RNA sequence: UCAAG
């Protein structure tokens, strides 16, 4: 039920039914690089070019696209050196 | 090399100005020639521009020491007598 | 051009597409051949 | 193109030892024989004979990979028994039947012939 | 704890047929006799080809792997020959090996049948099973075939052309009782040729004690090696593989002691 | 934010876990100090599965609340998921 | 143009940067591989050699690199390349210098891939998440992937010619994330349907269900040799079932010791009869149904797809759920392992005598099919008259082909049951589709009895010439030949009008798998791309890349699908 | 009769004769299902054989020719007008129904390696490479000649000792992947001496040469055919199927001793899975081996034909018993490895087998760091240019599932296109940046000091520049 | 450099740039003659 | 193309009984009767003559490509 | 030149026009085998696209009964579009109608 | 002189026409070779009804 | 081929 | 354009 009522939601969570196809979800306000794999474009990128929008680079496609560390899961956190640890223990190399 | 690595956080999308593409464009005066070849291979102010990028796989392109890899390529301008509707 | 080999031909190769000295085995160029890519009538047109 | 050569099957490459005893932990007075370049020909009667001795509580073979070639018997034998003397004997059983049994056909061929 | 005493009696004896029952035996020792028969009986066939000139429809290598399935006596002369990995000289010497030279030209008009009997060996005792011929090929006229051919020494674990026997026929319990094989139907069944029973009774009585034991044999030989001597060669090679086996075991004892 | 009020979850994450192990390790074969002694262990992910499980592991997840503020939870802080 | 390249498929947008072609990757038929784990594959030499993982020199491994070095790219555990500190890459290939094989710390050998090495495994299309599962590497001595028989259900994959992409994890980091989220014990249970994915299959299902019938004994040396295949034996042989007269284990016996630390589970066997939970003999069933394992042991049960498939409750989904993915993994190779050796001493065969019946079968099977005939003639006749009454919201040409269908199936499916109904314990068919290893009722029934109507477009066969099916009948002729019904078997053999409406029917069968693939396809690239970026943040509310709050807890419980199971609430039910 | 129609017109010569070419091969094709027959309709287009009695004057590209063809020994009446009896494409083999060792699982096929040994389903591929000595350039001429390392400053390390002195490889010569087959040198102009131009063989041919042809061809400049042959024995990747539908691999090869063996000696030269009969319903197969037992027990090619009415599985199942066997054509099988008799009874009997094109030497690929792309920079595709193999974008959306973002990242840029890019700081948009000379400067701006290192894939940066060219601004600011 | 020719099966030498025209036919169909370096054949 | 050394499946010679085969036949012995008498007698070697389709004959009509 | 272009290219037209070209006729001979010959010049094709997944011109039809084989057709986005005769299938020459 | 058209192998206008096949294989061409195709630009080329 | 309910 | 899933 988990998955089917995902779907739903995602459909539904506007509070106008989005269709799943270029024209519901294109017209939701996502980054225009995430609308350009999908579907359209070359004209949602000339849209955006004319109204100025910006890709927050938020979703996981768009940094697909740049090459960078995708925010899905191994990539939500960023791990940091923890010195007084490396301080502690028996450094044996 | 010495610039510090980044990674896009934001990606601004804008119609480019015509005088931002005269002032980027490493072509001077524009593409006067059609012919793509002078003194044999390369033709200065024309379609294939030493300075534009690298060619031959061998040659450097005039602006950076490219070798084909390290130059990304470079912009030209061309100056439409009349302008023109973007479809 | 190996830097550590004065005027020394560097055999090409088709496995990974680079020349190599022969003497030493060092790669100069990394992956320089790519895919490394009618003139009689008329001319330029 | 990957297919590899035919004597690779018999013959032991350089290096490599034809029996390797390596005792089992789980288990008491148990040990585990690997034969190299060897099949079933073998193993089955190595087994079959160690069936037979009272003192083998366990004996079986097992082929781990057909393409790889090389047999693992497990020998397990009562306390006063070692599983290497029951290989041993076995080996020496099998030995003796086969040589009684050429011995056997030998003079069956001759009392066939002319007889 | 010791080795059956095994007994034999030899039904049929032919030129191509040995027929015998192994009796007191294990189905395990039977069963690796078998296997011997057909995989590790040394005998002589043809390993190299070097073709000179082949004008024949049929290519190279198609020539060289007819020659090497044609059948080459190796009744004695197989035991005195050695491995050409055991021989010191480099690549084939008479000890190691022996040579065939074969020469045929098609002038006449009539198609030249190529045969076996066209090959001719420099050893006497090693000849092509010819004393009709296998066909190697056929020639047009204006077509010629020369080649050169050693025979090495092999068992049949590495190619079937050293395989010494047509076809092995094992049998046991010719009257199911012990129930190795459960017939849905036990009346359909044809009755062995060494079954015992009557007419009536398709199946023998279950007999719980009863263990696999009197196996009947049949081995036909290709003509390379006498068909009694295949059967001996066997029970001494695995004699040998198991003598061999012993030497190590006692290394390896040693060795871990 | 502070070391007090973190709402993210005590056990450390089936991601987090496959990160820390593949970071701890491209260190360790990197010539870096090794906490936990090793028995005859030469490949580094296998020593950083020796350190995770004794909780010695030099590396402090930091956890991005949708808000924007972070929590930084020690590895040895964290329940193993295993 | 410009838009021209960026838009089509195949263009920089999709084709270029979503997908594109990548490096250390490998791809050649699959053929099986009993004796390979589940999680190992398969790799040919030639392969393993060509594709090299990059190894960093340190103090532990520079010994064993320096080995691999020496040996260089001709013997294949070599290395092809040396990449030094300054990033110089030294191919041992051609010559290098004595001085330059030696190896220092920081240093990065690219040995050639060796086993243990872990891989991933990709047959397209990659329908689902179990299509990508992280394997490790057993290199063999052919040139084609080897996997697990288990491992091919979650890839939808039959070693007909297949072909599955090999792609090497070229860092620790990257193997490190293969390792422990993508490998094939960790997926054995979907989140999808919450079952497990992989389940025992083919031959081993099949003679799994005959090795745990209660009329299976082993003798010593059998036990023997299938405990030498059980991996995780504990090396005590397990009291006999037969003390005397004559020491004798069971199917039963060898299996519990198969069955992970101590297990427990109900299931029932597919011919378990529905009275006999009610009657007496229910704990002692008499067909030896009603599969429990208590204590990790088998006490009854026969098992079959039910118990040992792809189904919630299964032994195996017990397993993953109660013991844990590895335990799991040796639990399914085990199982393999033990019962293809015993299927050597049983073996499995179909031949013409499974599918030819009992004379009394056949005539029943005719006397059916002669009476349905008969009831079709009498339909038409009263149509004929108009005695016919049209059926509620039909035409009387619907009501009548109603009608005439039911008939027709009725008789079918009669004929199916005679034949069932001959079927004996030895019959092979029976054996296979009992087990649930492959075929169904309806393959016996159509193998045996009657192949059935020939349906397309969901009528009966159509009038493609003028007012009649063929030129063989005559104008007008609704009854049963005429229109599609196949009386024959396959056994008995379709008349040539059967044979050319049978061959419409497939026809139908082919289409509609063509037209499916390509539909099915699009719809789901399309729900991928709705819902991309939806993902359980920290807070453990599921937003999107917006951050707009798609739910609030995940599932509206916020737990994940695979360790769910299916439970019934007992307070629900009953009276007050 | 009971009278249906007292009026025919017409009457059928046959009913086998509405199946076609392909279909008429099929014996007792009423028995199958009617996709089996559709599916062998297609196999039967890939089976190998000899295709025509002149293929030693032919020279064709991937042309296969089977080492001993056989007629069937079941066969229908239509194939004589087929001539598929004068040119057969497959062997007749013994087959076993049976589960031996899990290696015949799906649809494999345990193949017996001591039959294989003796010539069983071998088979020659013949590969020929065309080469023309083009002069029509104007300062251009494309000479047949040995090329020297020396005298050509283009050449290539790849062995030219094979080459005679016109530049062909002899007849007789084994010819290894990588190696010159022909050898030509295009004339460079000195526009201020030769970029080489000789034709190599296809990795992994390893081939004997057959025939070099030297003729003119319609041009009337020089043409070179050279045939490469390749014996091709079968492996436990090919293909193999029945002319019931039935195809799959050879999942392994068993030696005659490994093989199950009946009491006469006889051991399957093919095991079938028996679980691949029951779905696929192809009933055809089984009276096919209990047909072509009893013809090979009798001596006379057995009649498949469609629709007889004389010819029933009875009718053949009295037959053999009268030859000694059991009527439904089971037979006691023993194991090979153990010697034991095998519980059940083994459906044994010679079928029809075919050998497919497809064969695993010529499928097996491996990619690793080699050539790329020229306009995206990216690895080839295709196995003839060491091409990578795709990962698709489904596959990147199972990647996202799995929640395994490094693997996605190394497989999508480090793997593929890796690349680095200078972008000023201040504007998004790239800046020319010279390494070597170490100055970074940006058109636009007039700055210099404001400039970041960007490592994107080259795909990216292209799609970047292709927007910048249809005047959209790609500006990505790291800030 | 001897070529066989296909329509007379006679071998004519032909040099490095002259005309592949066979002598006494005038086919211009010829073959390479077989190479003098043997190969050897495991009958295998 | 050509008559089989050594039938497949057992390895008995079979290559040398095509033209006795032939010849047999000529004489109107049946196929079956031609087969008993060259001691052809499991099916797997009778198999190989039955089925054998001798193409060399065919490939033998083309004139050599030297003579 | 018109003729051999048409035959050898495949699109059935004039060079400088392929707009009302036709591909897929003259297509290579496949000489895998001797059936594969013949039953590649024993071919039918429908012209019906192939994209369009329609079902109705792919599927087999009662009037086909003896004209074109009902078993053999290919398998994947051509089923039904490719169609081979029967055995004893003629197609009519043509004759004048005086 | 208009031209030049294609002749499909084995027709009437075809050299192999009427031809025994003995002197078929003379030509080196196949007895049972059926015909019905063009050979252009040295490739077999079938035209697909 | 099976009936109307079935499989075609 | 033709095959392989
Ligand atoms: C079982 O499903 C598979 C997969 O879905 C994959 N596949 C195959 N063709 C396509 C295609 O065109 N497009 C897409 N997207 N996927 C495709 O192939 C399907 C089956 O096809 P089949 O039905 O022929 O399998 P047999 O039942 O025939 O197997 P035998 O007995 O021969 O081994
Ligand atoms: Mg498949
Ligand atoms: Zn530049
Ligand atoms: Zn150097
Ligand atoms: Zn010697
Ligand atoms: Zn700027
Ligand atoms: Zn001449
Ligand atoms: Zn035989």
């Amino acid at each position: 039920y988990r998955h089917l009522a995902l779907l739903c939601d995602t459909m539904t969570c506007r509070g106008h039914l989005m269709a799943i196809t270029r024209h519901g979800v294109n017209r939701q306000d996502t980054g225009p690089l995430m609308k350009c794999s999908f579907e359209e474009t070359v004209d949602v990128l000339m849209e955006a070019a004319a109204h100025g929008e910006s890709d927050p680079m938020k979703g996981v496609s768009e940094n697909i696209m740049l090459g960078q560390l995708a925010p899905a899961g191994t990539g939500c956190f960023d791990l940091l050196l923890d010195a007084e640890k490396c301080k502690y223990g028996m450094e044996i190399p | 090399s010495a610039c510090p690595l980044r990674t896009i956080k934001r990606v601004q999308f804008g119609v480019l100005s015509p005088d931002e593409l005269k002032r980027m464009s490493v072509t001077e005066g524009g593409i006067k020639y059609p012919e793509t070849t002078e003194g044999g291979r390369p033709k200065l102010g024309g379609l294939m521009d030493p300075r534009q990028g690298v060619i031959e796989r061998t040659g450097r392109c005039q602006t950076c020491a490219g070798n084909m890899t390290e130059c990304p390529g470079h912009f030209g301008h061309i100056e439409l007598a009349k302008p023109v509707f973007h479809v | 051009t190996c830097p550590n080999h004065p005027d020394a031909i560097l055999v090409e190769d088709y496995r990974a597409g680079d020349m190599i000295c022969p003497e030493c085995g060092l790669v100069v160029g990394d992956r320089v051949i790519d895919v490394g890519s009618n003139p009689l009538l008329s001319d330029g047109d | 193109m990957n297919a590899p050569p035919a004597f690779e099957s018999f013959l032991l490459f350089e290096g490599e030892k034809k029996i390797t005893i390596n005792k089992d932990t789980k288990v008491p007075n148990a040990c585990l024989f690997t034969i190299n370049k060897e099949d079933h020909t073998l193993g089955n009667i190595i087994k079959s004979q160690l069936l037979k001795d009272p003192q083998v509580l366990f004996a079986g073979y097992k082929v781990p990979h057909p393409l790889e070639h090389k047999i693992i018997i497990r020998v397990q034998t009562t306390p006063d028994y070692s599983p290497q003397e029951a290989f041993t004997n076995a080996i020496t059983d099998l030995i003796s039947e086969l040589s009684l049994l050429e011995e056997r056909f030998r003079v069956a061929i001759k009392d066939k012939q002319e007889g | 704890p010791y080795a059956n005493q095994p007994t034999v009696r030899i039904t049929e004896l032919t030129d191509e047929n040995v027929k015998f029952i192994i009796e007191n035996t294990d189905l395990a020792v039977a069963n690796s006799i078998r296997r011997v028969f057909i995989a590790e009986v040394p005998i002589i066939a043809i390993d190299w080809v070097q073709i000179d000139a082949n004008s024949s429809v049929l290519h190279d290598e198609f020539i060289a792997h007819r020659l090497g399935l044609i059948p080459l006596t190796s009744d004695d002369i197989v035991d005195k020959l050695q491995y050409s990995r055991d021989c010191t000289c480099e690549e084939f010497c008479p000890e190691c090996s022996v040579e065939f030279t074969l020469d045929v030209r098609c002038n006449e008009d009539q198609t030249r049948h190529v045969t076996s009997r066209d090959l001719i060996s420099n050893s006497p005792r090693v000849i092509p099973v010819t004393s009709d011929d296998i066909l190697i090929v056929k020639l047009r006229k204006g077509q010629e075939l020369r080649l050169r051919a050693y025979a090495k020494k092999g068992f049949g674990k590495e190619h079937a052309k050293w395989n010494p026997t047509a076809g092995v026929a094992f049998e046991y319990d010719p009257d199911n009782a012990l129930r190795h094989t459960v017939y849905p139907k036990p009346e359909e069944w044809p009755k062995s040729e060494y079954s015992e029973l009557d007419e009536d009774e398709s199946q023998a009585p279950y007999d719980p004690n009863g263990k696999p034991e009197r196996f009947y044999y049949n081995v036909e030989s290709c003509g390379s090696l006498r068909p009694e001597t295949i059967v001996l060669s066997a029970l001494s090679g695995l004699k040998k593989k198991l003598s061999d086996l012993q030497t190590q075991l006692s290394h390896e004892i040693q060795s871990d002691v | 934010q502070a070391n007090q009020k973190r709402i993210t979850t005590p056990y450390m994450t089936k991601y987090e876990r496959a990160r820390v192990l593949g970071t701890r390790a491209l260190q360790i074969a990197m010539c870096a100090p090794v906490m936990v002694e090793l028995e005859g262990e030469t490949d580094p992910l296998l020593i950083a599965m020796k350190e995770l499980k004794a909780r010695k592991i030099p590396i402090i997840i930091r956890r991005y609340l949708p808000d924007g503020s972070y929590e930084d939870w020690g590895v040895d802080e964290l329940i193993i998921s295993d | 143009s410009l838009k021209q390249r960026l838009k089509g498929k195949e263009g920089r947008v999709r084709g270029n940067l979503m997908g594109k072609r990548v490096d250390f990757s490998a791809r050649t038929v699959i053929t099986p591989d009993p004796n390979l784990s589940i999680d190992q594959v398969g790799v040919p030499r030639s392969i393993a050699a060509n594709m090299t993982f990059a190894e960093i020199v340190t103090p532990f491994n520079i010994d064993r690199l320096q080995e691999l070095v020496r040996r260089g790219n001709s013997q294949y555990p070599g290395a092809k390349y040396i990449i030094r500190d300054n990033g110089d890459r030294i191919d041992l290939r051609f010559h290098p210098k004595p001085s330059d094989l030696h190896l220092q710390t920081g240093y990065k050998v690219e040995r050639h891939m060796c086993d243990g090495d872990i891989v991933i495994f990709n047959r397209q299309p990659t329908l689902h998440k179990m299509s990508m599962m992280g394997h490790r590497v057993r290199i063999l001595p052919w040139s084609t992937f080897r996997l697990n028989l288990s491992v091919t259900t979650p890839y939808n994959a039959d070693f007909d010619g297949d072909e599955m992409n090999l792609h090497l994890p070229q860092s620790l980091e990257t193997r490190a994330e293969i390792q422990e989220l993508a490998m094939v014990p960790r997926m054995i249970v979907t989140p999808q349907s919450n079952r497990p994915v992989m389940g025992i299959v083919q031959d081993t299902l099949t003679a799994v269900r005959k090795f745990t019938k209660r009329d299976v004994f082993l003798e010593r040396g059998e036990v023997m040799n299938l405990l030498m295949f059980l991996s995780t034996w504990d090396g005590k042989v397990p009291q006999p079932a037969i003390l005397k007269p004559r020491p004798l284990w069971t199917g039963k016996q060898i299996f519990s010791l198969i069955i992970p630390g101590h297990i427990n589970c109900i299931r029932t066997h597919s011919t378990h009869p529905d009275d006999e939970d009610s009657g007496p003999y229910k704990h002692i069933s008499p067909g030896d149904t009603k599969v429990v394992v208590e204590n990790g042991e088998l006490i009854m049960g026969i098992l079959c797809k039910k118990s040992l498939g792809t189904s919630a409750g299964s032994l195996v989904h017990i397993s993953y759920l109660e013991m844990g993915h590895d335990i799991t993994r040796l639990f399914y190779s085990n199982i393999q392992t033990v019962i293809n050796n015993w299927l050597l001493i049983e073996g499995h065969t179909i031949g013409i005598g499974d599918s030819i019946a009992d004379s009394k079968t056949y005539q029943d099977i005719q006397n059916t099919i002669k009476k349905a005939k008969q009831d079709v003639i009498e339909v038409i006749e009263k149509a004929h008259n108009n005695e016919l009454e049209p059926t509620p919201g039909n035409t009387l040409r619907q009501t009548f082909e109603n009608q005439v269908n039911r008939i027709l199936n009725d008789a079918r499916d009669k004929t199916g049951s005679s034949a069932q109904k001959s079927l004996s314990e030895y019959n092979n068919f029976k054996s296979m589709v009992v087990s649930g290893a492959k075929g169904s009722k309806i393959n016996i029934s159509q193998v045996i009895a009657v192949v059935g109507q020939q349906n397309v477009e969901g009528k009966r066969i159509p009038f493609g010439f003028k007012h009649r099916t063929l030129p063989h009948f005559i104008k007008d002729d609704y009854g049963p030949e005429s229109r599609g019904f196949v009386e024959n078997s396959y056994l008995a053999g379709l008349t040539p009008t059967e044979f050319f409406f049978h061959a419409m029917g497939g026809r139908e069968g082919l289409i509609d798998t063509a037209v499916k693939t390509a539909e099915t396809g699009y719809i789901q690239r399309r729900l991928i791309k709705s819902m991309e970026s939806v993902m359980v943040k920290y807070d453990a509310t599921v937003r999107n890349s917006i951050n707009q709050v798609v739910q609030l807890r995940y599932g509206e419980d916020g737990l994940a699908g695979e360790s769910v199971e299916f439970q019934n609430l007992a307070t629900l039910k009953p009276s007050n | 009769e009971v009278a249906y129609c007292s009026t025919y017109t017409h009457c059928e010569i046959h009913p086998s004769m509405i199946l076609g070419v392909c279909a008429s091969i099929i014996p007792f094709p009423d028995h199958n299902q009617s996709p089996r027959n559709t599916y062998q309709s297609a196999m039967g287009k890939q089976a190998m054989g000899v295709y025509i009695t002149n293929f030693h004057v032919r020279m064709d590209t991937l042309a296969h020719v089977l080492y001993y063809p056989q007629k069937p020994l079941v066969t229908t009446r239509s194939m004589e007008y087929l001539r598929f009896r004068e040119l057969p494409a497959g062997i007749n083999s013994i087959v076993a129904i049976a589960s031996y060792t899990g290696y015949n699982q799906e649809d494999s096929v345990i193949m017996n390696r001591s039959a294989v040994d003796r010539g069983f389903f071998r088979s020659v591929f013949y590969r020929s490479y065309k080469e023309q000595e083009s002069k029509k350039g104007f300062d251009q001429e494309e000479v047949f000649e040995k090329p020297t390392r020396e005298t050509c400053q283009g050449m290539r390390h790849a062995i030219y000792d094979k080459l005679d002195d016109d530049g062909l490889i002899a007849p007789g010569v084994r010819v290894s992947g990588d190696d010159v087959i022909i050898g030509k040198t295009v004339t460079l102009p000195e526009n201020e001496t030769k970029r080489d131009c000789s034709t190599f063989l296809r990795t992994s041919e390893t081939g004997i040469v057959d025939q070099v042809m030297v003729t003119l061809n319609q041009e009337g400049y020089k043409f070179c055919k050279i045939r490469v042959r390749s014996v091709r024995i079968p492996q436990i990747g090919d293909k193999f199927a029945s002319r019931h539908g039935q195809k799959g691999t050879c999942g392994i090869q068993y030696r005659q001793e490994d093989m199950p063996f009946t009491c006469e000696g006889i051991t399957p030269d093919i095991i079938i899975n028996p679980h691949a009969i029951p779905s696929r319903m192809t009933i055809g197969h089984l009276i096919e081996c209990l047909q072509g037992k009893v013809s090979a027990n009798k001596g006379e090619i057995g009649d498949a034909t469609p629709f007889n009415d004389a010819v029933n599985v009875q009718k053949i199942s009295n037959l053999l018993s009268d030859y000694g066997y059991h009527l439904r054509g089971n037979e006691v099988l023993y194991n090979g490895f153990t010697g034991r008799k095998i519980t059940s009874q083994i459906f044994i009997g010679p079928t029809y087998y075919q050998r497919l094109k497809h064969m695993v030497d010529d499928k097996i690929h491996s990619r690793a760091r080699g050539p790329i792309q020229i306009l995206n920079r990216q690895p080839m595709e295709g196995r003839s240019r060491d091409g990578g193999l795709r990962f698709g974008e489904m596959e990147r959306d199972c990647q996202i599932a799995h929640g395994a973002a490094q693997f996605l990242r190394e497989r999508l840029f480090e793997a593929s296109d890796p690349y680095q890019v200078h972008v000023c700081n201040l504007c998004g948009i790239m800046a020319i940046a010279n390494t070597r000379t170490h100055t970074y400067e940006c058109r636009g701006c007039r700055n210099k000091t404001q400039i970041s290192l960007v490592r994107m894939p080259y795909a990216c940066k292209l799609l970047f520049q292709e927007l910048m060219s249809m005047s959209i601004a790609p500006r990505m600011m790291s800030v | 450099m001897i070529y066989i020719c296909g329509e007379c099966h006679t071998e004519n030498e032909i040099k490095s740039r002259d005309p592949i025209r066979c002598r006494e036919c005038g086919y211009r169909i010829m073959y390479k003659k077989r190479t003098k370096r043997l190969v050897v054949f495991d009958a295998r | 193309m050509i008559i089989p050394v050594r039938c497949f499946t057992c390895g008995k010679i079979v290559g040398n009984k095509w033209e006795a085969y032939l010849g047999l036949l000529q004489a109107e012995y049946t196929e079956g009767d031609a087969l008993d008498a060259l001691g052809l007698k499991r099916y797997c070697c009778r198999r190989m003559l039955l089925a054998h389709v001798d193409l060399i004959e065919k490939l033998l009509n083309y004139a050599p490509l030297e003579k | 030149d018109g003729l051999k272009y048409s035959l050898a290219t495949g699109n059935w037209g004039d060079q400088k026009k392929a707009h009302q070209a036709r591909a897929g006729v003259s297509q290579v001979l496949n000489r895998l085998t001797f059936a594969s010959t013949l039953s590649h010049l024993r071919r039918l094709n429908s012209p019906i696209g192939r994209d369009g997944k329609l079902a109705k011109p792919r599927q087999l039809h009662n009037t086909l009964w003896g004209m074109v084989c009902p078993a053999e057709t290919p398998e994947g986005h051509a089923v039904g579009l490719v169609k081979n005769l029967a055995l004893m299938a003629y197609i009519s020459v043509g004759s004048q109608p005086s | 002189f208009i031209g030049k058209i294609p002749i499909m192998l084995r027709s009437t206008y075809c050299l192999l026409n009427g031809l025994t096949d003995r002197d078929l294989c003379e030509l080196n061409e196949c007895p049972l070779d059926p015909g019905g195709y063009f050979i252009i630009n040295g490739s077999e080329k079938v035209l697909i009804a | 081929i099976w009936g109307i309910g079935c499989n075609p």
